């Protein structure tokens, strides 16, 4: 599983992203809702215009989840339980979507922090965020 | 697949600007160091053994700047795409068995090394274009598959 | 897609021996049980709820056996299967929104069910034949995304 | 993770499967580099001829190597971890091919035991060689 590399690998640029959670946060949705237009389908509720409240407030949510699962490390499946019933038992969200938000919030560390997001990087954190869409996903499995 | 006038200017232009061979080595560096499977097809590099290795290796950056040259050639041609990459469509499917998800993620890794280079001048748009051109690659590429 | 005739026949010859109402109504019941996610396109037909009102639901039935004719008319055209699906490929792929990663998990569950119903008669040339209608319908179903 | 009713569908098809280990790996393989014909390079020091002694003697091994970590069922990664070293590391196997070799063994299963193989069933067994897929290939990630 989450090796000591990457267990570290994984915290360094997510302690490179901390007063950025709501920024960030935001900047990931709204590539995921243009470079991929039907994952706003689980987001009818909400304004999805640019910089909208709901897009702020909810990637801020995101990442607090993000980074409180990068926190709590050894029980991944433990913090972020309660965003599985959610995510997989209400909301249905198809596997295929987690994988896509990976790649966009992937793309936002590599705009703010190139140096930061080496080889070794991305892919510790590729797993950690795989780890995260994997959990997210259980309420079936 | 049908493109926009913005997203051919969009694609044309972040094109101009990459460096094709540095972004082209980092690219197949990546697809290989987050996703070592895919090494197997290329013993004859050699020394894939370490990220470091993956890195410094002669063969594997000529490589990622020939598969990043390859990309440059739907840059060029978007309405020949698939014309463009039938040749190496037999290569990849028909005498390497390359599972199309990989050219997946290769794209999502280009996007990854691209939003490197530029940072913010990706923006979404740029971003939404540039994942298109490299779905529409990555299909052109599984065409012989099907 | 090359179909041999060898292929043919497996493919004919196995067709005709399914039932299609109750194959339909297993592949798409179990699509919504393996892959509860799936129940998002399906909220038309309500009762999904548990494993029992997905295979008690007349509408999951109905439609399974709707979808199953589908692969029939493939079965039916096999030199045709791109032009017979491209008003459903509109519908999929522009109307609904379904990734196309699930007209796979469909295909594979047929492949599944077509083998519960006709064991050893399912023999691995056949499964294979039909694997591989099942990999060019789900080709075909996602060609209005390219 | 498994749950409770998962388990139980998992080792009720493989108490069924257990004494035709053999003969059911064996055909799951085959299946596999037919109705997947790539897949036959990783086995190229393989005859795979109809019913060769490697086929039959590596799916003994595999369907055993299931079974030992269907009982083991909660610490599958513990019982599987050379197995880790060998697919991820030593071998290198696309992902993509676990899940083709897992479809495989429910073909197998239900052709000869249908009635056992209950979309409530089916849908365990799944969770359970996605599980196996992901720890053997968890040697990358
Ligand atoms: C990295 C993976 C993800 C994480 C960490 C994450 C995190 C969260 C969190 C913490 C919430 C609770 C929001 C709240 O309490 O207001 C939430 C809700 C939600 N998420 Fe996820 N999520 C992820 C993936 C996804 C994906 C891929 C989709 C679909 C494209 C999605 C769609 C939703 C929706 C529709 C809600 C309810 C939003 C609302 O009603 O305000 N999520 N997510
Ligand atoms: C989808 C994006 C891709 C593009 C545009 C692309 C393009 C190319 C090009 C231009 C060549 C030149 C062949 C030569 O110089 O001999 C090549 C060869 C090759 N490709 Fe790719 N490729 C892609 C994806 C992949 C992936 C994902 C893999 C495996 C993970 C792969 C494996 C190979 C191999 C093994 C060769 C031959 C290497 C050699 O003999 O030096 N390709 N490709
Ligand atoms: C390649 C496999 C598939 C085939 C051959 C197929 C074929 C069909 C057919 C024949 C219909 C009926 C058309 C009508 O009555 O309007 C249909 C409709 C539909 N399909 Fe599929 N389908 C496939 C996969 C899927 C999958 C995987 C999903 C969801 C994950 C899905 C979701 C739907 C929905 C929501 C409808 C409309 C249902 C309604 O409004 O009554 N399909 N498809
Ligand atoms: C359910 C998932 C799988 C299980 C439980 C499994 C089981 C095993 C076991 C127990 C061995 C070691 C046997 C020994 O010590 O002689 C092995 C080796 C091997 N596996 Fe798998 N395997 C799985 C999936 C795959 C897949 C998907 C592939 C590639 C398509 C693959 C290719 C190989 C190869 C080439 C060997 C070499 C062993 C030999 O030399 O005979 N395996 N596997």
């Amino acid at each position: 599983v989450l090796s000591a590399a990457d267990k570290n690998n994984v915290k360094g640029i997510f302690t490179k992203i901390a007063g950025h959670a709501e920024e960030y946060g935001a900047e990931t949705l709204e590539r995921m809702f243009i470079t991929y237009p039907p994952t706003k389908t689980y987001f009818p509720h909400f304004d999805l215009s640019h910089g909208s409240a709901q897009i702020k407030g909810h990637g801020k949510k995101v990442v607090a989840a993000l980074i409180e699962a990068a926190n709590h490390i050894d029980d991944i499946a433990g913090t972020l339980s309660k965003l599985s019933d959610l995510h997989a038992h209400k909301l249905r969200v198809d596997p295929v979507n987690f994988k896509l938000l990976g790649q966009c919030f992937l793309v936002v560390v590599a705009i703010h922090h190139p140096a930061a997001l080496t080889p070794e990087v991305h892919a510790s954190l590729d797993k950690f965020l795989c780890a995260v869409g994997t959990v997210l996903t259980a309420k079936y499995r | 697949v049908h493109w926009s006038a913005e997203e051919k200017q969009l694609i044309t232009g972040l094109w101009g600007k990459v460096n094709v061979a540095d972004c082209g080595a980092e690219a197949l560096a990546r697809l290989l160091i987050v996703y070592p499977w895919t090494q197997r097809f290329f013993a004859s590099f050699g020394n894939l053994s370490s990220p470091t290795a993956i890195l410094g290796n002669p063969m594997v950056r000529a490589h990622g700047k020939k598969v990043l040259t390859s990309f440059g050639d739907a840059v060029k041609n978007l309405d020949n795409i698939k014309n463009t990459f039938s040749q190496l469509s037999e290569l990849h499917c028909d005498k390497l068995h390359v599972d199309p998800e990989n050219f997946r993620l290769l794209g999502d890794i280009l996007i990854i090394v691209l939003a490197a280079h530029f940072s913010k001048d990706f923006t979404p748009e740029c971003q939404a274009a540039w994942q298109k051109l490299v779905r529409v690659v990555a299909h052109a590429l599984a065409r012989k598959y099907h």
